């Protein structure tokens, strides 16, 4: 099991991993272990081999991300030298970014949509800061429907709801939904998912949070 | 005319880290019903 | 076993930027515990590959040497069907097991 | 950057790729991406302006929904008549938790727009009066964007007077310094031995008396070609009398040193006020640099620079003869 | 927010870091932390990690090689040493491990003479390979009228048991004496058949006297370093027979406070340059030349003595002590004091 201190890092920092050693029954073991770090191309840029020997089970390491490095979803593969052919990942996204001042959190009423629902997809907006006090600002959400492995967006299902009290409210209108695809029969969504795109923003406009709820 | 505190006495914070307490801890203490106890102290960011 | 970790301090209120508190740890005798703090915020941007002791499980389940829910078609099929070698010197053993994983 | 050679040896297969990474001279961008924005400050017929915004979307597609991040300047406010007339108006919206702030601290409107054509501009405009007064007044700006694009962006700002409210820097090639400071040291009677230990600090490096001959003005800065009649202290400048310096001051001062042509000039600066790589050195008339008129010879006969001529003459005397004391 | 006088501080890395220096560093009186830099590195990049000075602030992870790393005090504190380091070839960081002054910390006298000899007489031990030793020593004593004869008269001493203790090494260096003001005014110069004399350069040392730049008293370092330059110079022609085998050691006293030449910074690279100094990748040369700054009048810059000052690895060239008497007791601490000198693990030049 690899343990990663942050999922997600940005180019110049470190990465702080350790491995935990254990036998099938789930308790401290000393063995070879290698260890490899394959880039967003999945090509090893560095490979290792420590043993949990003496170390109660505990391999503490860390891999230094260079300033020019390639952005991407990383991983860090790892498997015991008495067996290559069972191989264990764990990976770790590399970007340039910065942390927020408040989450944003999107959940429907219900954990499903009903085909012949007239009221249709009603979606709350619950934003509050990191420290637990609650959003004021407005926010930018729009719907869509996603078949296998593809996204039809829907620009008519647009909103722009004020966000109040750390918290508000956006419903999908039935009608709007049955337009978005070309087919007059509702039935033929039965299997299909939809996705909602939320956007916080403050009244100072210093922050601007992005989520999403899909599937 | 004038009060609140002079711009030079003012320490500033900086340290704002992503992640931190990345160290390891032995539970010795006295095990009582079979549960051993750590009380750390540690300082939290800025 | 167990594992809890918990304030130190007596409730009170919320800490300040840059103060002390007890962190109390009521985990297993001879035991290491690794500790590993991160801000919220990290979260909010990516929220995947999060050790947790339900994947741990998880994998841990998805590696039973057995595959039927239960039962066989008949009596060498159940020991096979729930990871077990039946061999006597009558001549009653069960099926041979090839493939490491199950079948399908 | 330099020619190496690769050696291999064995048997076997490889590859070998050598890619060099660095900052190229695009530019060419001139970004500002799918936007046009051209913000203007004008008068009225406090003080109260008008601050006219035009923006459009560089594509085939009317922009969607977008955003008006304004920053007002330090001291201002837009009224709050304007921003109901902008409010209730189609295709325009902003947050009433906006509205109902009063001149208290608005300094920061944001005005949500419905859709921004591709063809035209769509310019709108309000009022912005001024409820705080104070000097040096802090340049505004204005960003606009889409919603679901941040990176892609146009932020300009705007100044009652500084052009394109950007601020004073002198700039040359890729190094500039900032220029938001006084013309010079200062103006109550300068007796001799304030001129002496004021020319002995460790700070000052070069003392000259310099006679203004060529004054090549500009729009950043202004070239002050300046001549060394004599060098009472010899800087850090290896430059021997009848050699020429190149003098840079801000715009700003140039109502302030009112220096004529054909005149001598008593001026000394520190040796952070330099510009430019060697020989090619450009002094800087920075807020710590000395200026002061010399009476020319047959001036300083008149019943009103007898005192003056008398100072500076035992001056330049103490100063080559003794040289700066301890 | 602040640490008062006998606080003590710990450090401790994370896990998969090795923690060298001092763990617990506790604040003296002298406004200075006890022990060595506290540092955590975990040993991946060409070169350790130059870790961060209490005080300072490092900008730059990468430890590769040619990778530099840059330094920045607080606010109100003088950087001592070297603000960029680069990781040169061999597994070793350019110039000096920096260090944040503030305007009380000094220098007590064992910590001068301690950090002096330790980057001296290595200095000198390679010296020997091998009469007049292959070695030259520039005494550079400021005498404006900014120091006063107190401190002055008191620096002339500091250099007479200076000459004396080097003697007792059995090493007979090449001295110039040279005391400046408005203008350098040489003594001793290196050319001379008596500049290996140590008597007479100590009792030159001694005719020498606060008045004789009173007339005069400005201060101009600039033509000071500029005589010395005269003196290792050569008319060319000479391209001398055994020039680059010469080691050049320049010491001298100085507020730091000089008005007049300007930034005297400018003739060191000169010096630099004559010497063939830092002009080669694979030759740095930088173990043929030193310069020593030190502190003695009442307000002294250490802005400018560590400008001149040079910096090398694990050595100190910029010193201030306490007063006068503490600046003496470092070069009486000397002249009993007998270290070790080994070579050992030495190469020769270099069939
Ligand atoms: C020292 O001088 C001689 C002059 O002939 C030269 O050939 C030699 O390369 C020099 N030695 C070094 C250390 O470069
Ligand atoms: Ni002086």
């Amino acid at each position: 099991f690899i343990q990663t201190d942050k999922t997600i890092y940005t180019p110049g920092s470190t990465v702080l991993y350790r491995i935990f050693t254990v036998n099938h029954k789930l308790l401290p073991v000393g063995r070879t272990v290698m260890v490899n770090i394959e880039n967003p191309e999945g090509i090893p840029v560095k490979q290792d081999s420590l043993s949990s020997q003496n170390q109660l089970g505990v391999l503490p390491l860390s891999w230094d991300i260079p300033e020019l490095v390639n952005m991407g979803q990383w991983k860090i593969r790892a498997y015991y030298e008495n067996s290559p052919q069972q191989v264990f990942s764990t990976e770790f996204e590399v970007k340039e970014y910065v942390l927020p001042s408040f989450e944003v959190i999107v959940e429907p009423t219900e954990k499903f949509y009903y085909i012949y629902n007239e009221k249709g997809l009603e979606v709350t907006i619950t934003a509050r800061f990191l420290y637990g006090k609650k959003v004021e600002g407005t926010a930018f959400v729009i719907f869509g429907i996603q078949d296998g492995e593809q996204r039809i967006s829907l620009p008519e299902s647009l909103k722009r709801i004020p966000i109040e009290d750390g918290s508000g409210e956006v419903v999908l209108s039935r009608k709007v939904l049955l337009d978005g695809v070309q087919n007059p029969r509702a039935e033929d969504l039965v299997g299909k998912s939809l996705y909602v795109s939320a956007t916080v923003i403050l009244h100072s406009g210093s922050d601007m949070v992005q989520a999403e709820r899909s599937g | 005319d004038e009060d609140i505190i002079a711009e030079e006495n003012i320490v500033s914070r900086s340290e704002f880290p992503e992640s931190w307490l990345w160290n390891v801890e032995d539970l010795k203490e006295p095990p009582k019903n079979g549960i051993s106890t750590k009380l750390m102290n540690i300082f939290l960011k800025d | 076993g167990s594992l809890v970790v918990k304030s130190g301090q007596s409730e009170d209120r919320q800490p300040v930027p840059g103060q002390q508190m007890t962190l109390k740890i009521e985990g297993d005798h001879g035991a290491r515990v690794v500790l590993v703090a991160v801000d919220k915020g990290v979260f909010v941007l990516n929220k995947k590959n999060k050790l947790t002791q339900s994947k741990i499980w998880d994998v841990v389940e998805k590696a039973d040497i057995g595959c039927t829910p239960g039962s066989g078609k008949d009596y060498a099929g159940v020991f096979s069907d729930a990871g077990l070698t039946f061999t006597s010197s009558s001549g009653q053993q069960t099926a041979q097991r090839a493939e490491l994983q199950c079948p399908q | 950057n330099e020619g190496f050679t690769v050696t291999a040896e064995g048997k076997g297969q490889g590859t070998l790729s050598v890619v060099t990474m660095y900052h190229a001279k695009a530019k060419d961008q001139l970004t500002c991406n799918k936007f046009d924005l051209k913000v203007t400050i004008k008068p009225a017929p406090k003080n109260t302006m008008i601050l006219e915004i035009c923006t459009r979307y560089r594509g085939d597609q009317d922009a969607t929904m977008s955003i008006l991040d304004i920053s007002m300047m330090t001291g201002f406010a837009p009224d709050t008549d304007d921003l109901k007339q902008l409010a209730n108006g189609v295709d325009r919206y902003i947050s009433k938790y906006e509205l109902d702030k009063a001149f208290s601290d608005r300094n920061t409107l944001i005005i949500y727009l419905d859709k921004v054509s591709h063809s035209e501009d769509d310019c709108l405009a309000f009022k912005v009066h001024q409820y705080f007064n104070v000097e040096l007044i802090q340049p505004g700006a204005v960003k606009v964007y889409a919603y679901y694009n941040l990176e892609e962006s146009c932020t300009r700002f705007y100044h009652p007077e500084k052009e394109d409210g950007k601020l004073n820097k002198l700039c040359r090639d890729e190094l500039c310094r900032c220029a938001e400071e006084n013309c010079f040291i200062q103006k109550d009677k300068v007796t001799l031995e304030e001129r002496l230990d004021k020319a002995c600090e460790p700070g000052v490096d070069y003392v000259y008396k310099t006679r203004l001959v060529k004054v090549q003005l500009s729009n950043d800065f202004d070239e002050y070609i300046m001549a060394i009649e004599q060098t009472i202290k010899s800087g850090s400048d290896e430059v021997q009398v009848g050699q020429q310096r190149t003098f840079i001051s801000p715009i700003k001062c140039r109502e302030a040193l009112k220096l004529e042509e054909k005149k001598h000039y008593l001026m000394w600066g520190l040796s952070s006020d330099f510009w430019g790589e060697k020989p090619n050195l450009s002094y800087i008339i920075g807020k710590d640099t000395w200026v002061e008129h010399w009476p020319e010879e047959d001036e300083c006969q008149d019943e009103e620079n007898q005192k003056q001529c008398q100072d500076l003459g035992a001056f330049t005397e103490s100063m080559v003869v003794f040289g700066c004391p301890n | 927010p602040y640490y008062n006088v006998s606080d003590e501080i710990s450090f401790h890395c994370y896990d998969g870091y090795t923690l060298r220096g001092s763990a617990n560093r506790t604040c003296q009186v002298n406004g200075r932390w006890s022990g060595q830099t506290a540092i955590c590195d975990n040993g991946a990049g060409y070169c350790s990690n130059p870790g961060i000075p209490i005080g300072t602030r490092k900008v730059g992870s990468q430890y590769r090689l040619e990778d530099s790393v840059t330094y920045h005090c607080s606010r109100g504190l003088t950087l001592r040493g070297s603000q960029r380091r680069t990781c040169q070839e061999g597994g070793s960081w350019s110039g000096t491990e920096p260090s944040c002054q503030d305007s009380f910390m000094y220098d007590t006298p064992q910590e001068v003479a301690e950090a002096f000899l330790s980057s001296l007489t290595e200095t000198i031990e390679g010296v020997d390979a091998e009469p007049s030793g292959s070695m030259n020593i520039y005494l550079v004593l400021d005498g404006s009228g900014s120091i006063g004869a107190s401190d002055f008269t008191g620096a002339k001493k500091c250099l007479v048991n200076l000459i004396e203790k080097v003697a007792s090494y059995g090493v007979k260096p090449r001295y110039g004496l040279v005391t400046y003001a408005t203008y350098p005014k040489i003594w001793v110069k290196v050319s001379e058949a008596d500049s290996s004399n140590a008597d007479w350069v100590t009792k030159q040392l001694n005719e020498i006297n606060y008045e004789d730049h009173k007339l005069k008293s400005g201060t101009n370092t600039k033509k000071a370093l500029q005589a010395v330059y005269s003196m290792m110079s050569w008319p060319d022609d000479v391209p001398p027979e055994g020039w680059n085998r010469t080691r050049h050691v320049i010491i001298l006293m100085t507020d730091g406070l000089h008005n007049m030449g300007g930034d005297p910074i400018t003739v060191i690279d000169e010096i630099r340059d004559l010497l063939y100094i830092g002009k080669d990748r694979k030759n740095p040369r930088e173990d043929y030349l030193d310069v020593y700054v030190f502190g003695v009048g009442p307000l002294v810059n250490q802005v400018n003595i560590n400008a001149l000052a040079s910096k090398k690895d694990n050595e100190q060239h910029v010193f201030k002590v306490k007063d006068m008497e503490n600046l003496e007791d470092v070069f009486y601490q000397m002249i009993d004091e007998s270290q070790s000198l080994s070579l050992c693990g030495m190469v020769w030049e270099h069939d």
